[PDB]
């Protein structure tokens, strides 16, 4: 009957077209709009502008006089949004990033642009979602959608797989050190998938590690310090784009006694006609539990005298005068003497 | 120009230089990696020509972008090589433990894995046979190249035995039975304080984590507090996510892997 | 009416000649107009000298005595204005300068002269017009005009090409000092326009310039000082009218460490009969982080003593009587031992 009333409650739908960028608008009418000024074929008004009002003549056959008129504008904007992936590589296997990057620009005000996020049974409305707590392999789907005074124009699917990650962890049958340079580490592989078997072994002060095939169980460490404590770390260790290292399991042990080093600072005095005060710092390394020091006063390469006390200060008297007798001493750190220093001095004579 | 290189692991990757030798190839980072037929840095395992490079068994540390310039330095090739891992391998286990009975006074043989030598380490940590050569004589055992034989078997040889190859890749296990530390799970909630035993009162306590890094001492990342028996935590984070292994002077020890809830 | 009351407020429009270099006048009247002495066909009165009063009769037909009398004042020539470009070399990327000069003097005076500049949409009133914030690689177009007491009389235009300048930023790849006197650093060529590059390295005493072509991308100084730290600035210029270099990219690293150089004056002297006092001055390199020194005394081509002090002050006492000795001292810096200075002294003696 009357055309004023039926298209007042009318939708418009904006459609860019991207090899023309252009505007095609569509009204939600099953019967025709017939148009006089402008070309509105079936239901759809094609070439406008955006950020501009348009005037059409909106009538029908069905109704009759008196016709209307009008007004449309144009704001939505499609294609310049991208969507990107923004996880974050050390914390990827749980949390999925998601952003939206803008290449061109519009003339479009951003009061009025919306942004929804449908993660299978999630919902959110922010221009960047993130997503916490997501189990480890497993391919999801989720959709954006970007609408623009509350019309959807503008819809994206992605596909995000997570990424490997908590390896581990290995179980220490034991380790230990039988001899002064060699130990023994006895552990077994864990059954979640892992790369290669990071270890690492500390002394009281340096630290060093290393890398073991994800084969062998049992491995040997050589040149160690003897009667020095050692801890070892062991974790198996997987390669992603970041590498994943997992929990590691440690132990501890001491190497077995063994003969020290030298004696060091081997000072010899001379204070009296045959008495020689002979004194020397401890070795560097100690390699035993106890501190001993053994000096032997030898003449034509006989022994004469033997001494020991727990310091290095040794007296030596009553010798003949103006001898060379020679001084050798060495440490006992209670199961194997360490090798002797020898020194060669002379006496003096009787007034 | 720029290119994208992704290979395997372990492919020995050859990367082509400009024109006009000798040419140099070097890193964005700055560590030298060739200078014309001569090698530099040997540390990485590559080789050097007068006009291309080689990279020998790659891995992480060669993912990177690789710059070769010629002679007069006029012209550039730049190649990001990157390393996709190969997909992760699950590890058989090893045989399951088996058990045997003696009697006293028999002498047992049991068979140690396939490949000479064959090592035999008992439960309570000592070296009871490496190859021919028997250690520890007190316990009256002989070990050939293959098998271990205990004779005159005790009441005290009852115990695990283990038994490894020269490369130690498998493993078996026997339990020999004469007839007539786990380390603790700890979840601690957010924010809170935990304590941790360590070893017994007789003796300092020194303590390391994963990081490798000692918790008491001064100017730790993490707070803490130190005593000579236990240890506790206050107000833990995430951070604090990991294994802590508290040891004595006494070879005594204890590890407690530590989760937050 | 009179003639004098109807061409009271006629007009007059100059037109100029350059082949005769002389002002025409017309009146703005449709009617003609005769002239009683002066000779004025039409409505145009040629052959008028310039900056001198005419007097000239106009009369018509329709108006009768008085007759009106018109007083003409003649505006100066033409081609005595100069359009002169004032821009500064200095500033021509940015800056656009026109002035106007009179390099011959007319009788006319220079009180009512007017100059009115139109650059664009900026559109001013004086002798001289400079205008500021212009992109480079650009060329602008100009127009004048030159009013006699605010009546135009010249008109003139031009067009100026903006001179190129500031080039770069030029951005440095890295920089390096792997060897110990050979250095590499790598750039990366700027975007905008440009010639030659400048590269300057300064350390703790000089500072020294280089200048490098646009096809080189690399460069390896060499014959450094080993272990010193040297600053590169390196800046992208281009050889315009005046030379424009651009913002510069600043790097710094140090060299590596070679072993040091033999000790300066190693003064040894006689202390008694069996003891020697050896000194000597730290060289000249140090070529290290840490400073130490080495002694090792021989007798016989056969070493017998070693000694490390923090200075060169060493005493050899404990001696053999009347025998030789030879002292070889040296600089440790920490990570390379340097050349040994060596010296032989008799220690020449008798109990
Ligand atoms: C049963 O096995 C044990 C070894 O586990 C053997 O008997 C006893 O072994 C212990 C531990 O070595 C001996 O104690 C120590 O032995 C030596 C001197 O023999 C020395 O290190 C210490 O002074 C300490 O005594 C213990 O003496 C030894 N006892 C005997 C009677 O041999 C034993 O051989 C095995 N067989 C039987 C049938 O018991
Ligand atoms: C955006 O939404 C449209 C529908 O409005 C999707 O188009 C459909 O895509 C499915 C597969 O996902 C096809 O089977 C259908 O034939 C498509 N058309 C219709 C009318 O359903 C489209 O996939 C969504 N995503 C993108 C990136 O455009
Ligand atoms: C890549 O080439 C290298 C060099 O030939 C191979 O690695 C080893 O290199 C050493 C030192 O030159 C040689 O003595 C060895 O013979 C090489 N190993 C082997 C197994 O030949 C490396 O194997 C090559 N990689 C591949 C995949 O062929
Ligand atoms: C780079 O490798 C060359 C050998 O290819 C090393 O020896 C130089 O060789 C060039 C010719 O290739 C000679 O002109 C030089 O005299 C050689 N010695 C030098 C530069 O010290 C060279 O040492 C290597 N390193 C550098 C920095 O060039
Ligand atoms: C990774 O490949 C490198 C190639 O050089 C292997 O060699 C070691 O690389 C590290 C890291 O740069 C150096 O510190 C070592 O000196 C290199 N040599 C040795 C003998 O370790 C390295 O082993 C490889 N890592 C693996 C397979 O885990
Ligand atoms: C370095 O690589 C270049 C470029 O590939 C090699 O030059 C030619 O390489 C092609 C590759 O298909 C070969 O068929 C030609 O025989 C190569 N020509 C020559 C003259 O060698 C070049 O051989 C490589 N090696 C060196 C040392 O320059
Ligand atoms: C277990 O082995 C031991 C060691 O070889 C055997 O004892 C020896 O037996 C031989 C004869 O086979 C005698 O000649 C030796 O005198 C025995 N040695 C000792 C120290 O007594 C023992 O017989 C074996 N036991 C069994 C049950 O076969
Ligand atoms: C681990 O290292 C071993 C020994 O070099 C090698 O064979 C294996 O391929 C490595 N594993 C991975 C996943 O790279
Ligand atoms: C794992 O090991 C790598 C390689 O040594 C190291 O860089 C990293 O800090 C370790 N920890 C983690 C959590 O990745
Ligand atoms: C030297 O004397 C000590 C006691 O002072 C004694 O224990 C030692 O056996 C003697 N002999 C040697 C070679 O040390
Ligand atoms: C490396 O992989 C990337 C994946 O995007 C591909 O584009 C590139 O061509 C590959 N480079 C090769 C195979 O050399
Ligand atoms: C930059 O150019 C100016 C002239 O415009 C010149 O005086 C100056 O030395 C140059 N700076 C350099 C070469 O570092």
């Amino acid at each position: 009957p009357t055309c004023d009333e039926k298209y007042a409650n009318i939708t418009v739908d904006y459609l860019y077209n991207k090899e023309t960028k252009l505007f095609t608008a569509k009204l939600n009418v099953n019967e025709n709009v017939e148009c006089g000024n402008n070309t509105c074929t079936n239901n759809e008004v094609h070439n406008l502008t955006e950020c501009k009002n348009a005037s059409v003549s909106i009538s029908h056959n069905s109704c009759t006089a008196p016709d209307k008129t009008l007004i449309l504008d144009v704001p939505p904007g499609v294609e310049k949004f991208q969507l990107h992936d923004c996880t974050q590589v050390e914390k990827a296997d749980t949390t999925i990033c998601l952003k939206w990057k803008n290449i061109e620009t519009f003339t479009c005000d951003t009061q009025n642009i919306t942004y929804r996020f449908q993660c299978g049974n999630m919902i959110f409305d922010n221009k960047e979602i993130k997503l916490e707590n997501l189990e480890p392999e497993h391919e999801y789907k989720c959709d954006s959608e970007i609408l623009y005074n509350n019309h959807k124009f503008t819809n994206a699917s992605k596909i995000i797989k997570t990424d490997f990650g908590s390896p581990g962890e290995p179980q220490i049958i034991f380790c230990r050190s039988e001899a002064a340079h060699q130990g023994v580490i006895t552990w077994n592989p864990p059954q979640r998938s892992f790369h290669n078997f990071t270890l690492c072994y500390i002394k009281e002060t340096e630290k060093d590690c290393l890398n073991l095939d994800k084969n062998l169980i049992k491995y040997d460490l050589q040149n160690l310090k003897p009667y020095t404590k050692y801890v070892l770390s062991l974790h198996a260790y997987i390669i992603a784009k970041v590498q994943r290292n997992g929990s590691a399991a440690m132990c501890h042990f001491t190497t077995k006694s063994a003969p020290p080093s030298q004696v060091w600072n081997m000072t010899v005095s001379m204070t009296s006609d045959n008495s020689m005060h002979v004194k020397c710092r401890p070795p560097r390394d100690r390699n035993g539990p106890h501190e001993r020091y053994h000096l032997e006063v030898e003449a034509g390469n006989t022994l004469v005298r033997n001494e020991s006390h727990k310091n290095c200060d040794f007296r030596v008297k009553d010798l003949q005068y103006s001898t060379d007798y020679t001084f050798k001493a060495y440490f006992h750190n209670g199961d194997y003497p360490g090798e002797p220093f020898i020194l060669h001095h002379s006496t003096s004579y009787n007034s | 120009g720029f290119h994208t290189i992704n290979a395997t692991w372990w492919a020995n990757i050859t990367l082509v230089g400009p024109p006009d030798t000798p040419v140099t190839w070097y890193d964005t980072q700055g560590l030298w990696f060739c200078n014309g037929s001569r090698v530099k840095n040997p540390q990485i395992r590559h080789t050097c020509n007068d006009q291309n490079l080689t990279l020998i068994h790659v891995n992480k540390t060669y993912e990177r972008t690789y710059m070769g310039y010629n002679r007069q330095g006029t012209k550039k090739e730049d190649y990001k090589v990157v390393v996709i891992p190969p997909p992760p391998a699950t590890v058989k286990p090893q045989p399951e433990p088996e058990y045997v009975f003696v009697y006293m006074g028999e002498n047992k043989t049991l068979e140690g894995p396939p490949g000479t030598p064959v090592t035999w380490f008992n439960q309570d940590g000592k070296k009871f046979c490496e190859g021919e050569k028997v250690l520890h004589p007190e316990f009256n055992h002989t070990c050939d190249k293959q098998n271990l034989i205990l004779l005159f078997v005790n009441f005290t040889h009852d115990g695990a035995y283990l038994g490894y190859n020269h490369q130690g890749t498998q493993r078996t296990h026997y339990e020999v039975t004469v007839l007539d530390i786990e380390a603790m799970l700890v979840t601690v909630t957010a924010g809170s304080n935990l304590t941790l035993v360590g070893p017994k009162a007789e003796g300092k306590v020194t303590w390391f984590d994963g990081d490798l890094k000692r918790p008491c001492e001064p100017n730790y990342r993490l707070r803490h507090e130190c005593n000579n028996q236990n240890l506790t935590l206050i107000n833990v984070t995430k951070d604090y996510e990991g294994t802590y292994y508290g040891t004595n002077d006494k070879d005594e020890g204890k590890r407690y892997r530590v989760k937050v809830n």
